[PDB]
RNA sequence: CGCUCUAAUUGGAUGGAAGCAGGGGCGAGAGCUCCUGUGGACCGAUUAGUGACGAAAAUCCUGGCCAUAGUAGCAGCGAUA
RNA sequence: ACCCUCAGAAGGGAGGCGAAAUAGAGCAUGAAAUCAGUUGGCGAUCGAGCGACAGGGCAUACAAGGUCCCUUGACGAAUGACCGAGACGCGAGUCUCCAGUAAGACUCACGGGAAGCCGAUGUUCUGUCGUACGUUUUGAAAAACGAGCCAGGGAGUGUGUC
């Protein structure tokens, strides 16, 4: 898996991992570009608004067909990725909880580092007509969080 | 407090008058890239070169453009070819007998990679004491 | 509004082309020139062979586009857009610092460059800029 | 006979593949194929005296 | 010029070998060499040999991987749940 | 191990062991293709064998390269004047002298200067040239054939006789 790509100052920062999620790397690239930056508690807010269909993230990058959305702020395609947006929750859990057991006030701390990498892909295969069978994969993401004092 | 290297860091050799013009002439001609056709084009395909053998290769051809191919006219000057930078010739040294006859007026020395701190240490005092110069010496805290 | 010209040049009586050979070169000088009075400019020849060829340019076209001026004003310029690397940036640099007027808005009256003056006592074969662009439907602005 | 035990065959032209042989979806026998013979290997029949 | 292993002669390495990464110098060039980081145990040179010795290509072989794409499909059948 | 988190024998955080956990289980090293984040350069008015060679911008910890710029002067190949004087030509212009003089690439010396400064490396802009590579062919950028990309694999070998 990955190992944090940045410096972190243990004095005035936390850390978090999620490890081998099966879920939308692509998502993942879009909602970590999203978030960085703001508040723990800023980004739970988004992420569950994201998650009620009430915010939309923008996916500049992974958009081939992805109908515009009006909330998207200097840019047009936008979905709402639940699943990721919940295991991103859970590394915000798990992020501000370690803060707080540390002395620090989780939710304040600025979301100075946030980036998915996908570790590797757990295999299928699907029957396709012809007598043949063709890949049918499930992306495997690691996603690194640093929470910062400001 | 700060960082010096040992040994005759700045010493000059003496060059006669036409070896010196030589030297500068090598350095002000130069000489082109010499790197394989299309190199730059794949990633398979690396910058060591080749000579160009397509029977259509433009630079095999010599179209304008398409790089120069190695000649024996490209040659530096017999009198200074293989000189460091510096003027000094120089010597590959992997202990303190290799330091034996040779001209720190003339020639500088280089301490092989796989010589330990321990052996370059005796190496870089004997040198210095015969006035030769070592090209990659080890910077002490002094 | 407001063109800070380094050169007026007074197009009234002279030959087209002759003037934007010498406001091109110019303009590639470095100079900002302001063509005035375009709709006078004059150009040789048998007026209905001249209007046939200015039409024709008018027909061409397609999806893509040749989108052929049709005032005095954008011809003179297109004719010296054709005499510069428009593409190339110093070729827009000097395209881009001259600028055709209808007419002269300056105070001042422009030169008249060498060379180019048509006598009209000496030449009866010629057409007018602003008599071409009538033919060629555009609205009589000056 | 390193590399040559196989009944290994070619498909030749139709299914946009080099003609090389195959056995149960993987080359074999010849010298450019992983497994394959070796083209030129030392041979014991050489005198090296 | 470079690669493997053999022999003779002669050297380097835990005071850090090979390899790798980035960078400096030399050679028309094959390629040689140094510095720094990583690495953590092996590595040369000369000379005489040995050869399973050099790849951009063969719809070349095997493995790994990207775009394709968050796209096609997850509707169609007299059993619409 | 203990503690915190969590639906949790998961995972995460902190922590403990060891020279090393970037030795924590296909767990020595860890290339390329390639992915995430990020640095430098370019970037929403502009053109396509992606570059070679020149020259500008911007960027640069050390080490392994140390040069480079301007005044002046010395040397000074081929080449080679202006001005002026005199003489011709309808004219554009030319001849003779000045003079093979001044100039003239490189190189060097004195004086002054540069340390992102010179080289070099990354990227980009300008100029000149430029429709891959290999093969087939009289003729290939080819609307002839081959290749998605990278690493590794991949073709004059043996006996006998001449
Ligand atoms: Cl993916
Ligand atoms: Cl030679
Ligand atoms: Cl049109
Ligand atoms: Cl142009
Ligand atoms: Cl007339
Ligand atoms: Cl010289
Ligand atoms: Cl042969
Ligand atoms: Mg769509
Ligand atoms: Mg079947
Ligand atoms: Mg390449
Ligand atoms: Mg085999
Ligand atoms: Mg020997
Ligand atoms: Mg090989
Ligand atoms: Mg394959
Ligand atoms: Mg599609
Ligand atoms: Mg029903
Ligand atoms: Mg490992
Ligand atoms: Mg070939
Ligand atoms: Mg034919
Ligand atoms: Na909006
Ligand atoms: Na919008
Ligand atoms: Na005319
Ligand atoms: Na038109
Ligand atoms: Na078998
Ligand atoms: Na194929
Ligand atoms: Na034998
Ligand atoms: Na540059
Ligand atoms: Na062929
Ligand atoms: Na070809
Ligand atoms: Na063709
Ligand atoms: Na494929
Ligand atoms: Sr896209
Ligand atoms: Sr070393
Ligand atoms: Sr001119
Ligand atoms: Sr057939
Ligand atoms: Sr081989
Ligand atoms: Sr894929
Ligand atoms: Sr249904
Ligand atoms: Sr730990
Ligand atoms: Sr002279």
């Amino acid at each position: 898996g990955i190992s944090y790509s940045v410096e972190a100052d243990p004095d005035t920062t936390a850390k978090a991992m999620l490890r081998e999620r099966q879920m939308s790397f692509k998502h993942s690239k879009a909602i970590a570009r999203e978030i960085k930056g703001k508040t723990a508690g800023e980004a739970v807010d988004y992420l569950e608004a994201v998650i009620e269909g009430d915010q939309p993230v923008p996916f500049k990058q992974h958009n081939s067909g992805v109908g515009h959305k009006s909330k998207v702020d200097g840019w047009d395609a936008g979905r709402y990725p639940e699943k990721a947006s919940k295991a991103f929750l859970d590394l915000l859990e798990n992020a501000v909880g370690n803060a707080d057991h540390q002395g620090f006030d989780g939710e304040a701390m600025t979301i100075k580092h946030v980036a998915a990498h996908k570790v590797g892909e757990q295999q299928g295969r699907k029957p396709r007509a012809m007598g043949r069978a063709s890949a049918w994969n499930s992306p495997q993401v690691d996603v690194e969080l640093i929470l910062e004092e400001p | 407090t700060e960082l010096q290297a040992r040994g005759l860091t700045e010493k000059t050799p003496d060059l006669s008058d036409e070896d010196a013009r030589l030297l500068t002439q090598r350095h002000r001609v130069g000489k082109p890239q010499f790197n394989r056709q299309d190199h730059h084009k794949k990633k398979r395909v690396s910058t060591s070169w080749r000579k160009p053998r397509g029977q259509l290769s433009k630079q095999r051809r010599g179209i304008k453009g398409k790089g120069d191919t190695v000649e024996a006219g490209f040659r530096s000057p017999t009198a200074v070819r293989g000189k460091h930078p510096s003027g000094f010739e120089e010597v590959r040294v992997h202990n303190v007998d290799d330091l034996e006859g040779v001209d720190g007026d003339t020639e500088a020395v280089r301490i092989a990679s796989k010589v330990g701190a321990r052996k370059r240490e005796r190496i870089e005092e004997e040198a210095e004491d015969a006035g030769i110069r070592v090209l990659n010496p080890t910077y002490v805290e002094v | 509004a407001e063109f800070d010209a380094d050169v007026i040049v007074d197009a009234r009586d002279c030959i087209m082309g002759r003037v934007a050979s010498q406001v091109a070169e110019q303009a590639l000088d470095g100079e900002t020139v302001a063509v005035v009075n375009a709709e006078r400019a004059v150009i040789t020849g048998r007026e209905e062979q001249i209007v046939e060829k200015y039409e024709k340019r008018v027909d061409i076209g397609n999806d893509n586009g040749y989108f052929y001026p049709k005032r005095p004003d954008g011809i003179f310029k297109r004719t010296i857009r054709g005499m510069l690397p428009h593409k190339k940036q110093r070729g827009r640099e000097a395209f881009e610092s001259v600028r055709v007027y209808l007419g002269n808005p300056y105070d001042e009256d422009g030169e008249v460059l060498d060379g180019t003056s048509l006598d009209r006592l000496s030449n009866i074969k010629f057409v007018t800029l602003g008599e071409i662009s009538e033919t060629l439907g555009a609205n009589k602005t000056w | 006979y390193a590399g040559l035990r196989t009944p290994a065959e070619s498909f030749g032209s139709g299914r946009g593949q080099a003609h090389v042989p195959k056995q149960d979806g993987r080359a074999r026998r010849v010298p450019q194929a992983v497994k394959g013979r070796s083209a030129h290997p030392p041979k014991t029949e050489k005198d090296r005296s």
